[PDB]
DNA sequence: TGACACGTGCCTGGAGACTAGGGAGTAATCCCCTTGGCGGTTAAAACGCGGGGGACAGCGCGTACGTGCGTTTAAGCGGTGCTAGAGCTGTCTACGACCAATTGAGCGGCCTCGGCACCGG
DNA sequence: CCGGTGCCGAGGCCGCTCAATTGGTCGTAGACAGCTCTAGCACCGCTTAAACGCACGTACGCGCTGTCCCCCGCGTTTTAACCGCCAAGGGGATTACTCCCTAGTCTCCAGGCACGTGTCA
């Protein structure tokens, strides 16, 4: 199965429950996946950039923190 | 206690990275850091989405709620 | 163009400053700078409140709309 | 006091510039409160910069620096 | 004098000459200075970020290239 | 040769950096690299402004020309 | 909505494709995707052309406006 | 005349959505040339990806990815 | 030590508060169709124990690569004054190409049938 | 070793939408001259450029330890996906109840601008 589909329907529901949402329309799930993908792409693009600057082949935890800062947490 | 499943999230992260640069290894604490940030982001977005739903006197959140929340926050929409 | 009148705007800015620090003054170009920023801020805030109003089944913006808009922005 | 100096028609004008079609009567008092908070925060930072430089005259650059760190 | 004033009027004129303009209005100079400052601020902000990631105290040539790439597009 | 003066450009670069992070020292080849990029950027901007000036049947570039060039590329 | 007609646009896409690859197939959702992008691109290009017209204190866009807009954007012609 | 299927009133309508108030008669030929170039470039990349993946079928995601990387 | 902002006078149309008044636009209310929530469940992809490697980040150190101070100075370059030359606009006259109202004519679209590959279980 | 599916390709018929005609005309092309203004010449002052010098801050490269990523057998394992009944609600139409937005009128005043003056860059 596609890897984007591993962000399962019950997982997105749980995130919404933690956000205080009581009922969730069927169209939320596809919308949430799109939003997540955009966020991930941006962060990872910066993260990999940091990795290359350090002349490494393994992205480090520190790479992500700088990526997150320049994205805005 | 992460709400998104660990293994599928990690798989997705590696897939996206391959298009920026092939043959990269992710540190475990790097993925856990990225996952904590992502889930906090989605939970926060769902908090704002819920506020938008309550604003329209609807107990059910809809795609238009997510789109409104991201537009008012200033995210590209 | 500036949308709020200079003198009432100046009085408010001077009034707030008097409570923060004693006898501080402001340059003319400083107040005009603050006013351009202020007018841009209110216009932007009014854009989001209107967007929030349209989201609801109305076209009239209400006090509750601004507070929702400011809460989601992370201000208050 | 000073917020009541800002005219009702000016806030309406601001909404027109923001592309607003109609205005509830209760917005104006609410808007005034919001405005006061914004100014306080910006001015608080502006005066902080002035004090750090050990100056007594607020400069245009002081406000701009305050504004940048507030918008950021 | 102020450090922004070190990009002198004849220097801005020379940049404009290389850009193919034959005559330059008096208001160009102040406008050009503002544009340059915005550009510089943005690049340096990223540049310094890279320096901190590498745990260095000296901004290097490599720091600038990554800053420029992300601002170049 | 770099059309911008080296030493004043370097002074400006250090000033801006000091606000982001204090006590940083710039590598020489880093400043020359930054300056080449800046001069290339300004020259390119001057090319586009001139195209806008010629478009408007003028030969003298004006602030509105610079603002148009930056707007269509997507700077502001 | 799609301001360009669907069927003639699809024919053009197929027409252009015949020169790149002989008898290559397509998908329906692929053409609709390309069209949303295409219409957004043309609308945006028309925005810049209008800015060029206004710069010259005119209100009528001319071929020189399109050519100026694409050159400053960095579009090779 | 498949290029002619992008009619004059359609291009005018696109321009209206772009904020255009007045439209020269010479715009139409110019716009068509511009459009053709755009389509060629995107499709050229799209078909390249299909051949690289040894699939021979243009997918919707291929076009979206091509379009994304074009803008960069 | 001189230039900047503070404080007050004159006034007049621009702008700001009531006072009627029509009403587009709010807010409860019912029925319905939609439509998620929840209960069962079972195969299953996630979680994990652990060997096994081992690629690779983290850390310490030598050193030379180079930045900072700073010091003089001869010298190319910026600032300022002034000038003569060229360029930025309004209202001149005009026209032609751009706008719209009207009418055949044709292609866009809804719904559907028939045939061909095609990755695939 | 054969199969359900998406595809072109066409048709039948309604069906909005073109090109073309004609007319009214808004806007755009030279332009004369008043006006700014600025590119250039000429000094004069001056701040960049540079070469040591010396002192050292530390970045880069290289080697060593670790440690944690990748891999996977593979065992078990809490659970995601699907069906289906149930009940909450989104919403569209209905209808009562406005106060919100206009005009008229009376009043308050924002700013040129000008003069007098305390204070700190």
């Amino acid at each position: 199965r596609d890897n984007i589909q591993g962000i399962t329907k019950p997982a997105i529901r749980r995130l919404a429950r933690r956000g205080g949402v009581k009922r969730i329309s069927g169209l939320i799930y596809e919308e949430t996946r799109g939003v997540l993908k955009v966020f991930l792409e941006n962060v990872i693009r910066d993260a990999v950039t940091y990795t290359e600057h350090a002349k490494r082949k393994t992205v480090t935890a520190m790479d992500v923190v700088y990526a997150l800062k320049r994205q805005g947490r | 206690e992460l709400l998104i499943r660990k293994l599928p999230f990690q798989r997705l992260v590696r897939e996206i990275a391959q298009d920026f640069k092939t043959d990269l290894r992710f540190q475990s604490s790097a993925v856990m850091a990225l996952q904590e940030a992502c889930e906090a982001y989605l939970v926060g977005l769902f908090e704002d989405t819920n506020l938008c739903a309550i604003h329209a006197k609807r107990v059910t959140i809809m795609p238009k709620d997510i789109q409104l929340a991201r537009r008012i926050r200033g995210e590209r929409a």
